[PDB]
């Protein structure tokens, strides 16, 4: 493909005035544009988006076999290993909660609670799956057993600051501050 | 190497009354007629050679990070060359984009 | 967190102008800004701000140090 | 009773539904002294008591609500201006922390708001900036003492014989 | 080009051929007033990216 844009002559660029000083302009740009650490923030909520639930889709699908040891019956005589088969299907991450120890909902846990108490600034994780177990007998035949698992925590996901599952994220600068936050 | 000419394999070779001969495990033994009366070789200077820098001396008129020097092309008569230094004696060469180059090439 | 009370190297009352010197500055600044936007001004590389003539209508001496630490001072409250 | 107030007394939002509440003369400008008085800023700030608050299971539906409700759409540009920035922020807190609706689309709008107050207050924190100008032209001096190249003739290293000099006769006047 | 109609002005025995060698001109597109436009707020990275005046280079590219 030929490029398209055809810029004006490099004859009538009026530069000789540009000092040294103007140049900062750029530098100027430049960080404004990238920030000083957006590379973090931009990549901890790409693991939190998309990397995460694609590690766990796709990287965890779980097919094994184990002898059966169960030999008490006839059925049990014939079985000679059962197979394990299993994946996740649906993964997510939420912003971090406590529980405040009043036996009622969770609430949110903001980043000061946990700096002053030692807890965890930590998002829950939710995950499906589907669950196929095999059963081999002697002669040859074979029995599947399908289950479908609804939603549940597993555990809890550290959350960076200021990221998209940080609670200082749909505060205002004043809300930041005003919660024990450094607005800057 | 001499390769077999059914099994395709990398014939072992072995000196006997002044011939060589090629056995193949598969049984397949064959006479070498002047191809082969190459046992082992070594070339110095790899890194300095000019065979090393044959497609690096066709690409230099074309890389914008070459050092340029202020002379006349004899054949475009262009005012400018791209100059090389290659080597451990310093061989300096002139190359053009039009395919002039300093040492005849 | 403020202007000094007194200059830290000499102790002249420099505090006691401090305020009026505070919201002048922004005035006068507020006159030579132009169109660039606040957090440029100390980029602009066109800006020529003296605050000389308005520290001795303060009636502040020409002490190096007393208008050193008056004019460079940070203030707290602009930050937070 | 005391776990929970110990509990609650730590959280980041309490402490903001009380300056909130001070703020507009609802609780005493101190903290709490005695029991009493921290039993009846618990009762203010949180909406209940301590004792009605664990026997069900809402916590954040009464949490404090600022008494001044002034007017947030002149915060469309056009005491004020610092007044409504701060009450609007703490309502926009209360309403993230109870999931109410079109919360997305007004903190996106207070945000803006806030930006173009940032750079109001940016501009109050400006202490001045000045560039040495080149009397010759008119903008940041340009002038240096750096070093610039330039091919002497060869009679400043050799002679006319070929030969190099050697500087190592001294003259005195 | 300019350097080839001079060589063919020269082999042609014209006694004027150096007057059709231009001079070389390098620069960059970057301006005063793009300087100024970006203090303004006006003219960010992506817009200078965008309109081919800068662009991004990696160790390897460099
Ligand atoms: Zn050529
Ligand atoms: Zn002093």
């Amino acid at each position: 493909l030929r490029p398209q844009i055809t810029y004006g002559p490099i004859e009538t660029v009026d530069n000789e005035e540009l000092t040294e000083a103007d140049m900062l302009s750029f530098i100027s740009a430049a960080v404004n544009s990238t920030g000083l650490i957006g590379y973090n923030i931009k990549s901890f909520d790409d693991l939190m988006d998309n990397g995460i639930p694609q590690i766990v889709k796709q990287m965890f699908n779980v097919d094994i076999t184990y002898k059966d040891q169960r030999d008490h019956t006839e059925i049990d005589k014939l079985r000679e290993s059962v197979q394990i088969q299993f994946n996740f299907t649906d993964v997510n991450i939420e912003r971090p909660q406590h529980r405040n120890y009043s036996q009622g909902n969770k609430i949110n846990l903001l980043p000061n609670k946990a700096r002053l108490c030692g807890l965890s600034y930590s998002g829950p994780v939710n995950l499906a799956a589907e669950v196929i177990l095999t059963a081999h007998y002697s002669n040859g035949r074979q029995e599947v057993k399908r289950a479908s698992i609804p939603p549940f925590q597993v555990s809890t996901f550290p959350i960076m600051r200021g990221s998209n599952r940080c609670h200082t994220h749909h505060l205002s600068k004043t809300a930041k501050k005003e919660i024990g936050e450094d607005p800057n | 190497m001499k390769i077999c000419k059914a099994c395709s394999s990398c014939m072992v070779r072995t000196y006997v009354d002044g011939n060589i001969i090629f056995r193949c495990s598969c049984g397949e033994s064959v006479q070498g007629d002047s191809q082969n009366l190459l046992v082992s070789s070594k070339v110095y200077h790899t890194g300095e050679m000019e065979d090393k820098y044959k497609i690096f001396i066709k690409n230099a008129p074309f890389d914008p990070t070459n050092c340029q020097i202020k002379k006349d092309c004899p054949n475009c008569h262009l005012d400018y060359l791209t100059q090389i230094c290659i080597g451990s004696q310093k061989i300096i060469i002139l190359v053009c984009r039009c395919g002039y180059m300093s040492n005849r090439g | 967190m403020l202007i000094p009370v007194v200059c830290f190297t000499c102790g002249f009352p420099i505090g006691t102008y401090a305020a009026i010197f505070d919201k002048a500055r922004t005035e006068y600044i507020k006159t030579k800004m132009g169109g660039t936007l606040p957090q440029n001004i100390p980029l602009d590389a066109s800006l020529q701000i003296e605050l000389k003539d308005l520290i001795t209508a303060l009636g502040i001496p020409m002490r190096v140090c007393c208008r050193t630490h008056l004019i460079t001072t940070l203030d707290y409250r602009k930050y937070y | 009773t005391k776990v929970l107030l110990t509990e609650i007394l730590l959280d980041p939002m309490y402490d903001y539904a009380a300056t909130v509440a001070r703020i507009d003369g609802s609780i005493p400008m101190h903290k709490p002294r005695t029991p009493k008085e921290a039993e009846y800023e618990f009762k203010t700030v949180i909406g209940r008591t301590p004792a009605e608050l664990l026997s069900q299971k809402e916590f954040y539906d009464k949490i404090y609500t600022s008494k001044y409700r002034p007017d947030f759409t002149q915060l469309t540009r056009l005491e004020k201006t610092s007044t409504l920035i701060y009450l609007r922020a703490y309502e926009l807190f209360l309403k993230y922390l109870q999931n109410a609706p079109n919360f997305n689309s007004e903190l996106a709008e207070f945000k803006t708001y806030e930006n173009a107050y940032g750079e109001q207050k940016a501009l109050l924190a400006q202490q001045g900036f000045y560039n040495i100008f080149d009397p010759n032209t008119g903008r940041a001096d340009q002038r240096t003492r750096l070093f610039e190249y330039k091919r002497l003739p060869i009679s400043t290293l050799y002679d006319e014989r070929g030969l190099p000099h050697k500087w190592t006769i001294y003259v005195y006047k | 080009q300019a350097c080839y109609k001079a060589a063919e002005a020269r082999k042609k025995g014209d006694k004027d051929w150096e007057k059709h060698k231009i001079p070389f001109i390098q620069n960059t597109r970057f301006t005063p007033q793009m300087a100024k436009d970006i203090l303004a707020g006006t003219l960010t990275l992506e817009d200078l990216v965008a309109q081919g005046i800068c662009e991004f280079i990696t160790p390897e590219e460099a």
